[PDB]
């Protein structure tokens, strides 16, 4: 097992933050450092466990804090932008009139700011979406996956667009059932 | 443009508790200049940005970073990992499907689709009239959802033939027997 | 197409096709085992002695680009492998060598220094290294440099050549007085 | 009830 109990990434400008818990892979909570809450993804674990988020405000301070202090010792070089790689597909088996959620899976993220939004038969949807905050890769770039509530039928087709700064042009992945 | 920080720990577990690293990392964009590896025991210059930082902290922090290994690593593993993420059992739903339309003594492909189970653990075999499939068995990594649940799909390269039975055999910790599916020509 | 790889190193096989998308293919080695190919927009996997080593780079599949990555290489590895794009196919015969120094370490001076080079028992090169201040000793599968001198310290290049193709292998010698 | 902690990331020295 793995547990990252503080993941905390600070950005500049804009003061960007997050700071979440991950077990296994998985996203435990992520603090929402504006309302100041413990954001827990299984609602469920927030009976049986909780974290005050205070924890996670310190932390993203000092995260701001050194920010300063590395940006200075690096002689302010700047995040080189990286081009976000996204894939589509279903959570569960395709079938024409039930209920499914597709997952728009984007990875190699750097820096950490993005827009992944959903189109259906070309036109921006709004209801039945929900992302996760950015998850760390080895590597030290992101990933982020977005989902979209739907019904397998044969007229709807869709896709994910993913605008980035490494990427001169919102990126489409198209998706489509069978 | 823009300037990030990133501050990742991360408590790995071998066989519970009875094996606990903590591994520190202090990252500048993408760039690792300080970390903290409690198999080396104190913090670390990994590039010159972590001089000013490393020196400093094995004198005022050290001890404090150390014990986190049981204030943080294993306090939380026995007080909310236990009662959460390693309870946690979802059973697999396993669906056969057929790749090209059926047209008997044509080349074909099966397709086990094993889904939203977790946790990742999980055993997926092909079995063609009580025989199993090896070589002509394919599968995709495990597929990390993101919602707490995983999904794979095994492939079974085959041509159907009449009063044959597919078989597709699932073994999860969250079953106490296995999961099967057939499928006949 | 000849690829020639480095023992422990990683290679990176091609594979272009035409409609440029992410359509369908795999790659199989002799025995037409599959070693890997795309699952709906999904990478598989088979079980196979190269399953934990291999790769691809899927974001280039959009492109026509299938290619078929190893790690870590094996002199075993060296086989013919076929990459088949919708219809197309298109073999690839990769073959692994290794250059190895069988002199140990510490290295004195007059001391001999003996090479060994590792290679595909389905075909056999032609070596030639290269002191770092002249001589050029070659041979086939062993290279002897009977003694040395202070002079060699350095760092040699040896060459294999197969085919008009050709790889080229760096080690550093240390003869002490 | 059931408190979570996390790490805490430390400061960092300046000057020097």
């Amino acid at each position: 097992h793995v547990g990252s109990y503080g993941i905390t990434v600070y950005q500049s400008p804009g003061d960007i933050g997050q700071y979440t818990f991950e077990f296994d892979g998985d996203e435990l909570f992520y603090v929402d450092l504006d309302k100041k809450e413990t954001v827990w993804m299984l609602p469920e674990f927030a009976q049986l466990r909780r974290f005050e988020p205070q924890g996670g405000l310190q932390n993203i301070a000092t995260g701001k804090h050194n920010l300063e202090i590395l940006t200075k010792r690096s002689n302010s070089t700047p995040a080189t932008n990286e081009a976000p790689q996204a894939t589509v597909f279903p959570k569960s088996p395709v079938l024409l009139g039930q209920p499914n959620t597709l997952i728009c899976f984007v990875d190699n993220i750097f820096p950490p700011v993005i827009n992944i939004t959903w189109l259906r038969n070309s036109k921006s949807v709004t209801d039945g979406v929900y992302e996760t905050s950015f998850f760390v890769n080895r590597d030290y770039s992101f990933h982020k996956l977005s989902y979209l509530t739907f019904i397998p039928s044969d007229d709807d087709i869709y896709d994910c667009k993913v605008e980035h700064w490494g990427l001169e042009e919102p990126v489409l992945k198209h998706w489509e059932p069978e | 443009g823009s300037f990030v920080h990133q501050f990742q720990p991360f408590c790995y577990f071998t066989n519970g508790t009875q094996r606990i690293r903590l591994v520190i990392r202090y990252i500048y964009n993408r760039e690792e200049y300080v970390r903290f590896d409690s198999d080396v025991g104190e913090y670390r210059a990994v590039t010159e940005l972590g001089r000013p930082d490393a020196e400093y902290w094995n004198k005022q922090y050290l001890e404090r970073t150390r014990a986190e290994l049981d204030t943080v690593c294993r306090h939380n593993y026995e007080k909310t990992e236990t009662p959460t993420s390693l309870r946690r059992l979802e059973q697999p739903s396993v669906v056969i499907s057929l790749s090209r339309t059926e047209a008997l003594n044509h080349h074909n492909t099966l397709v086990c689709s094993v889904t939203d189970f977790y946790p990742a653990k999980i055993k997926v075999r092909w079995f063609r009239n009580g025989q199993e499939e090896t070589v002509g068995v394919s599968s995709t990594q495990l597929i990390r959802n993101g919602d707490w649940t995983f999904q794979v799909l095994v492939m079974l390269e085959m041509t159907p033939r009449r009063g044959e039975v597919y078989t597709c055999h699932v073994e999860h910790p969250s079953l106490t027997s296995p999961i099967t599916v057939e499928w006949r020509a | 197409k000849v690829v020639l790889g480095k023992k422990g190193d990683t290679v990176e096989l091609t594979c272009t096709a035409s409609q440029k998308k992410s359509i369908q293919f795999h790659w199989k080695n002799s025995n037409q085992i599959k070693i890997l190919g795309n699952q709906g927009s999904f990478l598989t996997k088979g079980p196979s002695k190269l399953n934990d080593r291999a790769d691809s780079r899927r974001s280039l599949w959009d492109q026509g680009n299938f290619p078929l990555i190893i790690k870590n290489l094996k002199i075993e590895d060296s086989d013919t492998y076929i990459c088949e794009v919708e219809d197309q196919k298109e073999e690839v015969q990769l073959l692994v060598f290794g250059l190895t120094a069988n002199s140990d370490t510490h290295l004195l001076q007059g001391q001999s220094l003996t090479l060994t080079l590792e290679s595909p028992p389905g075909s056999s090169p032609s070596v030639q290294c290269r002191s770092p201040r002249g001589k050029n000793i070659q041979g086939g599968k062993t290279l002897s440099v009977s003694q040395l001198e202070l002079q060699d310290s350095g760092t040699w290049t040896c060459t294999v050549l197969q085919n008009q193709k050709k790889v080229e292998f760096k080690i550093d010698i240390v003869v002490l007085a | 009830g059931n408190s979570h902690r996390g790490a805490i990331e430390w400061e960092g020295i300046e000057s020097g």
